């Protein structure tokens, strides 16, 4: 029933008191998100979770990285199984 | 062990 | 506004000689899956770019988890601020 969630402060947020709790699954993800509010009383705050992304072929080198690129570089990851 | 709420 | 593109090989992938290409921004994306198939020589080949991504507050912790958990964990990151990009 429990999932252990850390909750790991990233560019310039303040590092919390306690990074890691176990919750129940069965909640929505809001509770996590008002449960961090609470703690920070920032009036900004972003929550967000890596991903992969697999672009259609017939998308424009450009457009990708507008969204996915910085300084005139993009990474583009490539594997055989997955 | 931390348990939220 | 010319890309240079970088190829990580993930989950056991080959090594290529040479894992940057420069690319017009205007080529589609097919032109870099194409360059890697060229010197791979794989039937098999999954081509993806890792993005961040906020989950809709009505979202299940568990349905989450199961998407983006490991190991009975799930990590999430948050800021207060962003940098411009």
């Amino acid at each position: 029933q429990k999932i252990v969630v850390h909750l790991r402060a990233t560019g310039g947020a303040p590092i919390l008191k306690q990074s890691k709790f176990k919750v129940s699954g069965s909640d929505k993800f809001a509770n996590v998100i008002d449960f961090l509010r609470r703690q920070l009383h920032s009036d900004s705050l972003f929550v967000y979770v890596n991903s992969a992304f697999s672009p259609n072929p017939d998308e424009s080198v450009i457009d990708l990285y507008n969204n996915f690129g910085f300084d005139g570089k993009l990474v583009v990851n490539y594997a055989c199984s997955m | 062990i931390p348990d939220m709420e």
